RNA sequence: CCGGCCGGGAACUCAAAGGAGACUGCCAGUGAUAAACUGGAGGAAGGUGGGGAUGACGUCAAGUCAUCAUGGCCCUUACGACCAGGGCUACACACGUGCUACAAUGGCGCAUACAAAGAGAAGCGACCUCGCGAGAGCAAGCGGACCUCAUAAAGUGCGUCGUAGUCCGGAUUGGAGUCUGCAACUCGACUCCAUGAAGUCGGAAUCGCUAGUAAUCGUGGAUCAGAAUGCCACGGUGAAUAC
């Protein structure tokens, strides 16, 4: 789905995990009952796609951003055919 | 059991006739007889003078009727003066709270017009 | 509303008031940050906020503190 | 648009998975999405060698790749070199230190990918369909295959309107679910579009 | 001595046991009266014990778990019918006339996709 | 009912006393699947009931529910081309049914304080038969009475 | 002592591999409970079946999680020597954690 | 230490694997002595036991070129790409599907009982302290029949309200906040105080349901940083009626 948007969620990834885990410590520890100084909340020049909260979770196989399944990675319809022709293990049919 | 106002409540309980005055609900008026020292289901017959001054004493100390009408009124006054969104929007006669006004805006709206 | 800690602005917003009083309100000023909370520095600077397509200028009065800088610029045009 | 994939539905009861890992919630799509670049890879790399299934284990971050083909000589080939890349190319691929096997797949007539494989590699060499689908099932029935239907479809022999005409002789019981159904499908990319090729074939009630 | 049924209705399960004995009832540590006897049809586990009557005869210590208030009693019910092999199968002539050791195997259906609950579909526009 | 021919469910009888009757007339009252308060609004009711009337409490429901069973009823048919009130007669586990969702009915129509009050009313209403539900029963064989030329 | 806590997703699979492991544990060393069940994990996965609108056609779909606990007790050292490096499972996650 | 709490017991619930079981098998009657039907016994279950999965050849040149793949056509300093702000949330209106109501079979306050199914590591997050509350602080335990989410609610027992637009109903609006998130103005969710519309059972018409069903009451999950009255599941109470 528009090899851009793919892309751009690869940039999305590889900044939030080289910025934010390790200044993403501001907003966890300074914004805080601590003293104060405004400054920390003013150090979010970051380049807002390091937040983790831009990430859409699109389709591994064909970037869908809909219908994602968190467990397997895929969009329900790559779900649905994977399941079926038997890629997916322990998967099958459920009735009840 | 004139109080807080030309407000006469009388033949009910105090929680809920005090409920009358503009500006208390119950929890106020739960505080209200707490304050007061008064029993929460006993009317106004069966009440002392002593006992009524006592809650308009407690009453006087929350902004209540007039001071609370004109008070609401001001608020919207400066927001319809600012020209803000909520001004803007509180002029018109449309929802204020990012409410769905495609359809179902009808409060606010009023009767549906043709 | 939000934020029991610190108001928001944005920095580049910060800089530019702070020269904006310091060399004198002198002409408007570009402000896409809409996100940013008035503060009683900024009364009477003018200030154009964005709105999705045009500058609108908002002349800072001393009651527009309490708020954000995009209340004073709508986006939709409803005649 | 009606019927279940005859695989999926028997997926506990006769068929097995073509994967055959444990994994918890952690490493449950990094290893399933491991297994599209493998079966990707070499189902790209082994396109001449007539390759039926390519079954995935992981005993303990190791994998385990077994590739069911029709022709292991041409996977293998003069000393085991091709092999011995594949599982280099697999390793680089999955991260782990790879194994890889190879399971001859005799009676290659009655395997479906093989028949479906090959009805699209006939249908994009421009021979006209009949042929293709009828020696396919002459030939498969020819073999034991107690039943056996395939069924091509869409835009055929380049006309401006899409058919299907499907085949089948022997008995092909798809609502038993004790049948040992074989169906795979495949896609022909001819100068036309895509043609669809499906096949089933009915080896034996359980 | 002691005498056991297994006793199960919809998502319950009432162990009686049986000693010989006075008319009381215990279940989970607690009389009849008050573990549903505030509430609804307490009848029902007294009802395996008026064919051939209870009046001082047996000790019954019950325990059951999981269900409501209803499945709890139809569990109990069911629990001392099975547990009634302290006389012998004389009893299951007219105990299976009542309709007592019938498991009643109705139990809640499931949520079916389309319908907003197990039968009821939603409702349908003009045509 | 297009092929099946069925059998019927059997009710536990009243908890109290022992009367299937007055177990369906609970079931009648019953609403949202709360039978414990419809049970206790026919043991208030029918017990002020019983003390009012002083005879005793089922034969006081037995009395007051047998001024309200209706005799025959009216039936649409539309055999030839024509909408026809036939009258039928009513079969007793039907007559019964009918007896009680008439004075139910009635019952939730009154405008007393408890519903224990307005049935406690309505079969004390129905008891001299001058109520609602005898109403209804005399309007059901008004329209048999009526429409007797065809049978 | 020595729990090891198996899980897989077919129930033959992990019922020979315990097997495997009860026999391996009790004819080298002593003392082992027994293939103890605890409760199947069913993971339930409701997919919209088509490509575009139709909500009302879905696959529903389940993932099983089968465990199984041993608990073997005695801390014999050929145990623990002869219950390393033998397992032949292939779909088996163990815990053999003291 | 009165709590399965401990030693212990493996009976029981239960867990999960393996078996038995239900097939008109037996009996009576009716029937072409046939198929079968009706009734009866035994049995947990009786006649495809209940539910699900399973959807024939084809129909609608039905839906999708925007999941993907794809023939042809078209743009290729642009119909491609990056960014900030906006919009998808607009509102004289009309329709669909739902939720909450109009109350006394109820509202409110106090006490108190009985579930099932699930989820959880960049996660679920006890206890304890602070806050009226949403929440905050320190922080165990748990990758989990062990810990957490997590108190089920209708129910029941007391008291009150008393047929009032009312102690119904909660929309709307003002103020004060908490959390998530670079960031809640357009445009979140929740809390507290205040406000307290419309609505008193719905015109023509129309819909769902045949038994653990409808109705009604809660709980969980997926997507998800945060956002469900929707969707998918789970149990509690539990009908009426079918000539």
């Amino acid at each position: 789905a528009k090899q851009s948007m793919k892309a751009r969620e690869v940039k999305r990834v590889a900044l939030a995990d080289k910025y934010f885990a390790k200044r993403a410590e501001l907003k966890a520890i300074i914004s805080d009952v601590n003293a104060r100084w405004n400054a920390v909340l003013k150090l979010q020049t970051l380049p807002r796609d390091s937040s983790p909260s831009r990430q859409r979770n699109r389709c591994r196989q064909t970037g869908r951003p809909h219908g994602f399944l968190r467990k397997f990675g895929l969009s329900r319809i790559k779900v649905r055919e994977a399941a079926m022709r038997g890629e997916i293990p322990g998967l099958k049919k459920a009735s009840w | 059991a004139r109080i807080a106002g030309i407000n006469i409540p009388d033949h009910k309980h105090a929680v809920i006739a005090l409920t009358s005055i503009y500006g208390v609900g119950k929890t106020r008026s739960k505080a209200i007889l707490a304050a007061a020292g008064i029993a929460e289901d006993v009317k106004i017959s069966e009440l002392s003078e002593g006992q009524i001054d006592t809650l308009r004493d407690e009453v006087a100390k929350f902004v209540v009727e007039g001071d609370l009408r004109r008070e609401i009124s001001m608020s919207i006054k400066r927001l319809m003066d600012l020209g803000c969104y909520r001004g803007l929007r509180h002029r018109r006669g449309l929802p204020v709270r990012g409410q769905r006004t495609k359809t179902n805006a009808r409060t606010r709206k009023g009767p549906r017009k043709p | 509303r939000s934020l029991k800690k610190g108001p928001f602005i944005d920095l580049h917003l910060l800089k530019k008031v702070e020269k904006a009083v310091e060399s004198g309100d002198k002409k408007p000023l570009r402000t896409w940050s809409r996100r940013s909370t008035i503060f009683p520095n900024m009364i009477g600077l003018t200030i154009a906020v964005h709105n999705g397509r045009q500058h609108v200028p908002v002349f800072v009065t001393d009651e527009m503190v309490g708020h954000k800088l995009g209340e004073f610029a709508p986006t939709r045009t409803y005649r | 648009g009606q019927k279940v994939h005859p695989n999926g539905i028997r997926l506990g009861i006769v068929k097995p998975w073509n994967s055959t890992w444990f994994a918890n919630t952690k490493e449950f799509a990094d290893n399933l999405d491991s297994d599209f670049k493998v079966r990707q890879y070499l189902t790209k790399e082994l396109a001449k060698a007539s390759v039926s299934r390519i079954v995935i284990e992981r005993p303990a971050k190791s994998i385990r790749v077994t590739i069911h083909t029709a022709r292991p000589g041409i996977v293998i080939g003069k000393k085991g070199e091709d092999v011995e890349k594949l599982r280099k190319v697999v390793a680089d691929i999955a991260g782990v230190p790879a194994q890889i096997n190879i399971a001859e797949v005799r009676k290659p007539e009655l395997d479906a990918k093989l028949v479906a494989d090959s009805i699209t590699s006939q249908l994009e060499r421009r021979v006209m369909f009949r042929r293709a689908m009828k020696r396919a099932v002459q030939n498969a029935m020819r073999l034991g295959a107690k039943g056996i239907k395939v069924e091509v479809s869409g835009r055929l022999g380049g006309a401006e309107i899409a058919r299907t005409e499907w085949y089948r002789e022997g008995r092909v019981p798809l609502h038993t679910l004790r049948a040992d159904i074989d169906y795979n499908t495949s896609e022909a990319h001819t100068t036309y579009g895509v043609i669809g090729v499906k096949v089933w074939i009915f080896k034996g009630e359980i | 001595n002691q005498y056991y049924g297994t006793g199960r209705r919809k998502s319950s399960a009432a162990r009686v046991f049986i000693k010989p004995g006075n008319g009381k009832i215990v279940i989970n540590q607690r009389s009849l009266e008050q573990y549903f006897g505030r509430e609804t049809a307490r009848m029902v586990v007294r009802q395996p014990l008026e064919l051939v009557d209870m009046v001082e005869k047996l000790d019954l210590y019950i325990t059951v778990k999981g269900g409501g208030i209803s499945g709890q009693a139809g569990a109990i019910r069911h629990g001392i019918t099975r547990a009634l092999m302290e006389y012998d199968e004389s009893l299951r002539s007219e105990l299976r006339k009542a309709g007592f050791v019938t498991r009643d195997a109705r139990q809640v259906e499931r949520k079916k996709v389309g319908l907003r609950k197990a039968r009821r579909r939603p409702q349908f526009s003009k045509r | 009912p297009r092929r099946r021919v069925i059998g019927q469910r059997k009710i536990l009888p009243d908890p109290k006393f022992g009367s299937e009757l007055l177990a369906k007339f609970v079931n009648i009252l019953m609403v949202d699947g709360k039978k414990s308060t419809a049970e206790s609004i026919v043991y208030s009711a029918l017990e002020t009931l019983a003390q009012r009337s002083g005879k005793s409490e089922l034969e006081a429901f037995e009395v007051a529910l047998e001024n309200v069973r209706p005799t025959v009823e009216v039936k649409s048919r539309r055999v030839g081309g024509s909408t026809y009130q036939v009258p039928v007669e009513v079969r007793p586990v039907r007559r019964n049914a009918l007896a009680m969702r008439w004075i139910v009915e009635a019952a939730r129509k009154r405008g007393d304080k408890s519903m224990a009050l307005r049935l406690a009313n309505e079969l004390s209403d129905a008891a001299e038969n001058k109520g609602t539900a005898v109403k209804k029963r005399e309007d059901v064989h008004r329209m048999a009475e009526a429409n007797k030329a065809f049978a | 002592r020595i729990r090891i806590r198996l899980k897989a997703f077919d129930h033959r699979l992990i019922d020979q591999a315990t097997a495997e492991i009860v026999e391996t544990a009790k004819r080298t060393g002593a003392q082992v409970r027994g293939p103890i069940p605890l409760p199947t994990r069913k993971e339930r996965f409701t997919v919209l079946i088509s490509p575009h609108v139709n909500k009302d056609a879905r696959d529903q779909y389940e993932i099983r999680t089968h465990l199984r606990l041993v608990d073997i007790v005695e801390p014999t050292e050929k145990t623990v020597d002869a219950l390393m490096r033998l397992d032949l499972a292939a779909g088996v996650d163990v815990q053999i954690s003291l």
